[PDB]
């Protein structure tokens, strides 16, 4: 029972450490958003620049 | 001799051949901006989500 209990002891501290990294990282992937509509108007606009 | 007489005809009679600009730009592909700056959608916004993951998964770790 000893052995049951023990394994169960060390998740309950670092799986509240895993649950805010997630939510945490989820956070960065907005901010990378921002990026995606910049790569977006310089791609455009280099296209068109080499059409010129 | 020829040289010379090439050379004062062709810079003379015609420098350039005509161009314009106007009808450079119907062969071209115009500048269009990106629609939307966008903002991503609030992600599972407030504990209406929570009060159901509690309930919807009781589960324990065994």
């Amino acid at each position: 029972r000893i052995d049951s209990v023990s394994q169960l002891q060390n998740v309950a501290e670092t799986t509240k450490v895993l649950f805010d990294v997630s939510k945490e990282t989820v956070e960065l992937e907005s901010e990378a958003f921002e990026l995606k509509q910049k790569v977006e108007l310089a791609h455009e606009a280099k296209a068109v620049l080499d059409s010129w | 001799n020829v040289i010379q007489d090439l050379y004062l005809r062709e810079l003379k009679d015609t420098k350039l051949a005509p161009s314009t600009l106007q009808d450079a730009e119907g062969n071209v592909k115009p500048w269009n901006p990106p629609q939307k700056p966008n903002l991503p959608e609030l992600e599972l916004q407030g504990p209406e989500a929570l009060k159901a993951y509690t309930e919807q998964n009781v589960e324990t770790a065994h």
